[PDB]
Order: C-alpha cells, then structure tokens, then sequence
C-alpha cells in the first residue's frame, strides 16, 4: 500500500523481544518440539 | 515490509553551483564515494578562491 506500508515499517521499527520460552503445543513429540521467541510491537499513540 | 535494509548513512554532497561565485561549478561526485577510507581514484577537485 506504499506509504501506509512505510507507516507499518514505522510500526515495525520499535520492537522488544519479551520472552523466549518453550511452547505447550499439542503437536509436540519427544524428538521435535516448538520453542517460541515473542516480539512485541506496541503502538503508544 | 520493504525487502532490503536502510543502506544509507545520509552522506552529504553539496550542490554543483557555488553560492555568490558567478556561476563557478565544482567537480561532481556521488554520495557513495565521499569517505576517506574509500579509495576513489578519479577524484579531481577544482581549486577556487
């Protein structure tokens, strides 16, 4: 959407990695498990 | 979103016509050739006072 996408880039310019934890995901097995990194994009205005 | 980085330090290149000099023009150089760490063998500036 061009400039609105640039606005989204402004939205994407301030992110904080809040956690890196192990998922309680039902597809998990003994030889393959999901671990997540969480990125928070907060819009103050 | 874009598909590249910023890739620009905002390097300054002054305008071609020197102010109040009666139309005397410099030797034009691109913004990716200004730093002294970079070689740039074709640098031939003009001496004007």
């Amino acid at each position: 959407s061009a400039e609105s996408k640039d606005s989204l880039a402004a939205l994407f310019s301030s992110g904080t990695i809040v956690a890196r934890i192990y998922c309680e995901d039902p597809r998990n097995t003994d030889n393959a498990w999901v671990e997540t990194t969480c990125v928070n994009f907060h819009d103050e205005s | 979103v874009h598909g590249h980085t910023a890739e620009a330090a905002e390097w300054y290149v002054p305008p071609e016509e020197y102010p109040k000099s009666g139309g005397v023009k410099r030797y034009l150089i691109d913004a990716s050739m200004v730093p002294l760490s970079i070689m740039c063998p074709s640098y031939d500036p003009v001496e004007y006072t």
